[PDB]
RNA sequence: GUUGGGCACUCUAAGGUGACUGCCGGUGACAAACCGGAGGAAGGUGGGGAUGACGUCAAAUCAUCAUGCCCCUUAUGACCUGGGCUACACACGUGCUACAAUGGACAGAACAAAGGGCAGCGAAACCGCGAGGUUAAGCCAAUCCCACAAAUCUGUUCUCAGUUCGGAUCGCAGUCUGCAACUCGACUGCGUGAAGCUGGAAUCGCUAGUAAUCGCGGAUCAGCAUGCCGCGGUGAAUACGUUCC
């Protein structure tokens, strides 16, 4: 039961860490707790202009971060509870 | 067990302060046994030099990252950090000294169309 | 060292204020005079010892 | 010759080393990333258009 | 061509051995620049396609451990 | 002296021996492990018995005019087959295959 | 050589992706399958103004949203537009479709159909500056603290073609909170091709 | 704009002297403190070999002898290209002296710079030697053009 | 650090707090502000980035795209193989390596950051001097791999020469990638070792973790990097001043 969820934005998946923390915690499953992973990020650099000038260009910046949250004791009031949890598309839960 | 964190240049230190004689171990090892040039060993004793800190503390570090005046720096600013854990006396002394300051200067980033984040490559007329 | 040092000193600084004298003679009036009377003093003091 | 090299390149070859990346939307080979499977500057486009949903400006 | 084996085209090695099998002939029309040569065309006049014609080229004894577009230069200068 | 060549006596034997044409560094360290001078020597400074063991290990390896002789022989196999290889050995233009609009200034 | 594009400039500080989701291991496939899910999108209904479509991707299932300032056009008699625009796109993309409908009030602020009637009034001949004017009188009444709508291109003019700037209000570009509405649209007219450009600071956020 | 100041470190473990990890910071090359300390200290410990002394006091001495007091700077009114002499800040007394030394050391050519900066240290002493060629030529410069000021 | 143990510590990634001429003294109309002082991790837009106003050059892009007008159309369109875009007497921009004892070679010891990996990253073992080869663990990755950082420090060795400097060029035999390395790939092994002993007129970059120098990484990509884009390592000299360009 080790869940960790990757997204693009922070709030979004704060959102997703926290739902699932918040119904596993209600029901005794002794949630550790949303355990921050470093993010991995990719740099695109792109030459502006369309013809000429490799001395103009541009950066564009890709990050993914992702948190691991793990539940140990088993209660599986909180499986059928995190069977019915619909989270959006940002987070990409995979337990 | 006096602890302060010393910080420089991607470089963290980790100095427990112990009550002994002056015996730095870095890593397991001593000072000229992971450090050399010892202008480093006397500038990384410093805050023990400037403050009569001589030998009633032994220092024990856990350094990483960065290179070897990079840990120097991180090592005496841990130092300098947990000699003030020991007296919050002479901060007077060690801020007139410099001591806490944490020098920022990381290596700056790379400018698109620059070699080297100063660098223009060559002008021609 | 000492002494060629404060030859080569004095002689410049008599320079400017004979020069300085010598370009304006009537403004900035006098403090020249008084500039050009103690060099010119302290550069016998020094080639007297 | 436009419409006919992207259908080449649509083609399977005789080799699969006469295969190489092209555009996907705006018809050109040099500076076709392998991640988007996009051409550089309709990266650019669509990047600006709010789309592509990694990348925004930028700083570190 | 190190240990998978040399290397020459299927198509012209079947016409070097429908040569050989008989006897010589006329030049071999090969586009085939890239292709070593065996020590078995040794003799025969072939024609490589440089570009733009076909040369004529005659195999000795010597000329084995190169290949084909060795023996036509593809950019005349002067 | 040994391969119809000098070597010079005030140098290391190891360097000496790069002098003759076909033995550069490590063709003499793999002489000198078979002889065993412990490459610390001059050459001003050996024995008969310990030089004379140099010079016939020298006689059965390929250096001196045998190299000069088959390196001539190969010049003169790509000149005479055709070989646009020897083109550029012959008209002073690189040989492994290297851009001509700019240096290529060891040939003319 | 001139200014980055404000919607560009404001993702991920402000103004959201419309393509939302994250990468699973195809993720250019699901990029390449919404370019032609917009590109369809824009050809059928650029007739009906919808300015812009939020695409979301969750394991099997994509729910498409469509911003498009009235309703009865794009959900109609109910079953005919959600059927006629779920089909081909289940079938030309591959999967599931839902399809959520949000109606923008205020259809004057958003710079997309605001550059488009600009467009279309140019392809219907009105002259630009009516056009622009008459435009910036309806963002202006419909509530908004500037508006900056640039026109360029052969204006009936032939062998010279030129910028048009018209503006009210203030549109800070510099400000990084100042959510701006940027759009281009094209007019192909019998001297060749028109350019609009419009964008519109709406209010910040603090 | 306005004048801006520097800052440099006090010790060196033998000899501890601010002028001498001065040094240390000169003739560095290529970022490498490592090479100039030990040619540093290698050269002074050959200076407090071969003349009985302490090689501070040899130094300061050879200091002493290269420090120029005049500069001649430039000073171009319509096509005269005039020189005027300047009384030298010790500050850049104190450089100008070190850059002399580094300088005409590795210039003057012995097998390796701790001899040549060693060798160099003992003719400033002695006051006749290579940088104090261009203290000479600086003072006659400005003994020669002392008509301006 | 393998296990049990611990969230102290570093770290990671979220929310904060935090520096605002705010406080002191001085100058200055009392302002605006400036100079010094105190606190503080940070002092006066703290260092950097992103951001590029109206317009100038009918600057560049019809070859990314879309395109008005004009032209071709069993061809100015299309396929296929082969060549060429790598030619070479010359000039000319940018770069790499040197000319050497702060050096060359050999041996020992240590220290990084940032980023990549699914028909991919590929440990370990074995063989090959080496490039690499065969079997394959773990890894959709803070775990596993790329990945044994290098200058540095310390010993041994040479002793100032066109050399134990430098590697061009070149011959032979190899390795990998891939239908295929001839024109036209990178790498290795042996042998050969050139010009070059710090560069004329002229000319360029940089004000601090910068310049100089040292390696590392990634795109592109089967394979091709001295280019570019980032990353750390050591790490300076100087800024009097606005006379001149």
């Amino acid at each position: 039961i080790r869940i960790r969820l990757k997204a693009y934005d922070h709030r979004i998946l704060d959102q997703s860490a926290e739902k699932i923390v918040e119904t596993a915690k209600r029901s005794g499953a002794s949630v550790s707790g949303p355990i921050p992973l470093p993010t991995e990020k990719s740099v695109y650099t792109i030459l502006r202009a369309v013809h000429k000038y490799k001395d103009s260009r541009e950066q564009f910046e890709m990050r993914t971060h992702k948190r691991l949250i793990d539940i140990v004791n088993p209660t599986p009031q909180t499986v059928d509870a995190l069977m019915r949890l619909d989270l959006p598309s940002g987070v990409d839960i995979e337990i | 067990q006096y602890y302060g964190t010393g910080r420089r240049k991607s470089s963290v230190a980790r100095v427990r302060l112990v009550p002994g004689e002056g015996r730095i171990v870095v890593n397991n090892r001593e000072i000229s046994e992971h450090i050399p040039s010892a202008a480093l060993i006397e500038d990384i004793k410093q805050p023990l030099t400037l403050t009569e800190t001589a030998g009633t503390y032994d220092v024990l570090v856990n350094v990483h990252g960065g290179g070897l005046s990079g840990q120097a720096g991180a090592i005496r600013h841990g130092i300098a950090r947990a000699l003030l854990e020991a007296d919050p006396e002479y901060r007077t002394t060690l801020k007139r000294a410099g001591l806490l300051t944490r020098d920022a200067r990381m290596k700056e980033r790379k400018k698109y169309g620059l070699k080297g984040a100063r660098r223009a490559p060559q002008f021609s007329k | 060292a000492a002494a060629a040092a404060a030859a080569a000193a004095a002689a410049a600084a008599a320079a400017a204020a004979a020069a300085a004298a010598a370009a304006a003679a009537a403004a900035a009036a006098a403090a020249a005079a008084a500039a050009a009377a103690a060099a010119a003093a302290a550069a016998a003091a020094a080639a007297a010892a | 010759a436009k419409k006919s090299m992207i259908a080449k390149q649509q083609r399977t070859p005789k080799f699969k080393v006469q295969e190489y990346t092209r555009c996907e939307r705006c018809g050109r080979p040099h500076s076709v990333i392998r991640k988007f499977k996009l051409c550089r500057i309709c990266f650019r486009e669509l990047a600006y258009k709010g789309q592509i949903p990694g990348v925004k400006k930028a700083s570190w | 061509s190190l240990k998978k084996g040399p290397f020459v085209d299927g198509h012209l090695m079947t016409k070097i051995e429908k040569l050989n099998e008989t006897d010589k002939k006329q030049v071999v029309k090969t586009w085939s620049r890239r292709s070593t040569i065996f020590p078995q065309f040794i003799g025969h006049t072939i024609a490589v396609y440089d570009g733009r014609k076909h040369v004529p080229v005659f195999i000795s004894e010597d000329m084995v451990g190169h290949k084909l577009g060795e023996f036509a230069p593809t950019r005349t200068y002067k | 002296r040994i391969a119809g060549v000098d070597i010079p006596r005030d140098k290391r034997v190891v360097i000496s021996l790069t002098y003759i044409f076909g033995i550069g560094r490590t063709t003499a360290q793999q002489v000198l492990k078979e002889a065993g001078v412990s490459e610390d020597t001059r050459v001003r400074d050996l024995t008969e018995e310990e030089l004379g063991k140099i010079r016939d290990i020298i006689d059965k390896l390929k250096v001196e005019g045998d190299l000069r002789r088959e390196v001539s022989l190969n010049i003169k196999r790509l000149i005479e087959i055709g070989s646009y290889r020897g083109i550029r050995h012959r008209r002073g233009l690189p040989v492994r295959g290297q851009n001509s609009k700019n240096n290529a200034r060891t040939r003319k | 050589g001139q200014k980055v594009n404000p919607v560009g400039l404001r993702i991920g500080v402000i103004r959201d992706w419309e393509s939302k989701w994250y990468a699973g291991k195809d993720y250019a496939d699901f990029l390449h399958e919404d370019l032609k899910i917009r590109e369809y999108i824009s050809k059928r209904l650029s007739d009906a103004s919808v300015s812009k479509v939020e695409i979301e991707r969750a394991a099997n299932r994509v729910n498409i949203t469509i911003h498009t300032a009235k309703p009865g056009m794009v959900i109609g008699k109910g079953g005919s537009e959600v059927e006629a625009l779920r089909k081909a796109l289940n079938s030309l993309t591959g999967k599931r479709v839902h399809i959520n409908i949000l109606e923008i009030k205020r259809a004057d602020l958003d710079a997309q159909l605001v550059a488009d009637n600009i467009a279309r009034q140019l392809e219907n001949r009105v002259s630009f500056r009516r056009a622009q004017k008459q435009q910036i009188q309806r963002t202006m009444r419909a509530g908004a603290q500037g508006v900056k709508t640039m026109v360029s291109g052969r204006l009936g003019g032939a062998d010279i073609a030129r910028s048009e700037y018209y503006s009210e209000g203030t549109v800070p570009l510099h400000t990084l909170r100042a959510d701006i509405d940027y759009a281009t649209s094209e007019a192909d007219t019998t001297y060749g091709k028109l350019g609009v450009k419009v964008w519109i600071y709406r209010g910040e956020v603090l | 704009k306005g004048p801006v100041a520097k800052r440099d470190v006090l010790p060196d473990p033998i000899y501890n002297s601010k002028l001498v990890s001065r040094l240390i910071n000169k003739m560095m090359i290529d970022g490498k403190k490592g090479k100039s300390q030990t040619i540093l200290y290698k050269s002074f410990d050959i200076i407090k070999e071969r003349t009985g002394n302490d090689a501070m006091e040899v130094f300061e001495q050879a200091l002493k002898n290269i420090m120029p007091v005049l500069e001649v700077k430039a000073r171009r009114v319509g096509g005269a290209n005039y020189q005027v002499p300047v009384e030298v800040r010790p500050e850049r007394r104190t450089t100008l002296g070190l850059r002399w030394l580094v300088n005409y050391a590795r210039l003057r050519g012995e097998k390796t710079m701790e001899e040549r900066l060693a060798n160099e240290i003992l003719d400033a002493a002695n006051n006749t030697g290579a940088a104090v060629k261009k203290r000479e030529d600086t003072h006659k410069m400005a003994e020669a053009n002392k008509a301006f000021a």
